[PDB]
């Protein structure tokens, strides 16, 4: 028996800033969006679903500098909660 | 202590777990046993480019990466420097892996230069396009396309400009 | 004195179906994207931030019948945990 | 009781707010004084079009949504047949309302006929496209062109199709 799925379900994306707009990246130290997504999934993974991490990182975005970002996080069909559950 | 395979990422405990597994019934993604699991995931970065400028640190973010998927339980593949055909086929490659069907979920990292319409590929130029549209990231691991993922997440992270724009604006304080 | 602020944030877009695909529309009944979604906001927005709620109602179209769709949450740059407190 | 203004709405206690404010300290949008507060919504609804198909059921959706939008504290707009032109001049004037100055959140409503590219106009044909991008709302309410929201939630729902396919695919069971 065949029986009917969605095309596109549990997908996630999380870019490094809004549509129109620069991400950053620092010569020496690498990607700002991506030491920071590593920095807060090292921190998260253990107690938050990764949509709720994602959130976080975009939070510590929030007050802008000379060179400021915005991450989003784009095209979700998740329909559960995402842990990581690290060491499990 | 870092030395582990989750290296400096905090560990989960089983008091954690179960605690996580209260406060939400029936809407987590089910894990696989750890025992029998294979996790995949894929790194594209695109650092030396034929008409724009070299990437500077992009080696510190595929390193960071690497390490991050790798304590996450997940076996990366890297791949550098492609042309937006070149990635179009590694991906395709990715979405028929066999593993894929005895893991629960997967992490798809793209790294590049960047415009409007998408990422862009190793020979991308202004005069002659080379560009990897997220439509398209999507299309290549949805359910028709790579079945093996079916119900299980797929995690995308996309570091790339996305226009030319500063992203900001002025207000009175 | 001026500072700056980010262009684009705080925003979340939820549309009734994925990208490419249909959403379904009953002649007496409604939309079932708007049924579902108000049924879920009425059950949901005392205990659960605006991003859980959609996320549940992504849940309840899980199983496809001959009419399916999945509801996609999009171009999301909420920082914080949007709870309605209704009733405050 | 669903006699009172949040109608079918289940109530936040105090009990469950506090709760609230605890499991999440400083990560929670700020709510204004329910005394003071202007919360605005808008609902742009086309049903009756030109050259496709009426969207019978709408006034159902329309009702539903109104009223869910006022028992959650707003005051809503509703606008029906519209010209892509002409949900543009609507919103530019609702990001124009002095009362998103007193507001703490917005939700937007779109409901149409709808394609690939973006929401139906009522005048909208293949020969003569009439569409709304996604993209041209949040312009419209960005910090740049709406001000007044900065720092505020808003909330864009849209019903409307976004192409031709029934979205499945199928599998052995």
């Amino acid at each position: 028996a065949i029986r009917k799925a969605h095309i596109e379900k549990d997908f996630i994306a999380f870019c490094s800033s809004t549509p129109d707009n620069v991400s950053w990246r620092h010569p020496t130290m690498g990607s700002v969006f991506i030491g920071r997504l590593i920095e807060h999934m090292q921190e998260y993974a253990c107690s938050c679903d990764v949509e709720e991490i994602f959130r976080k990182v975009r939070f510590s975005f929030e007050q802008p500098d000379g060179r400021a970002q915005m991450p989003t996080t784009e095209r979700v069909t998740l329909t559960r909660c995402f842990y990581l559950f690290p060491g499990h | 202590t870092s030395s582990g395979s989750e290296g400096n990422v905090k560990l989960c405990s089983l008091e954690e777990a179960q605690r996580i597994w209260k406060q939400k019934s029936a809407e987590i993604y089910p894990i696989m046993d750890k025992s029998s699991r294979t996790r995949l995931a894929l790194i594209i970065c695109n650092e030396e480019f034929d008409s724009i400028p070299r990437r500077t640190g992009a080696e510190v973010d595929i390193t960071g990466m690497t390490m991050l998927l790798q304590n996450l339980g997940y076996s990366v593949d890297v791949k550098k420097n492609l042309t937006a055909s070149d990635m179009t086929t590694e991906l395709e490659a990715f979405a028929h892996r066999p593993e894929h069907k005895t893991s629960d979920s997967t992490f798809l990292v793209f790294m590049s230069h960047g415009i409007r319409e998408g990422i862009c590929g190793k020979k991308h130029s202004e005069q002659v396009p080379d560009i990897l549209q997220l439509n398209a990231i999507f299309n290549m691991l949805n359910t028709k396309n790579c079945p093996s993922l079916k119900d299980k997440p797929k995690v995308i992270i996309i570091q790339a400009c996305r226009g030319d724009s500063p992203g900001v604006v002025w207000f009175k304080d």
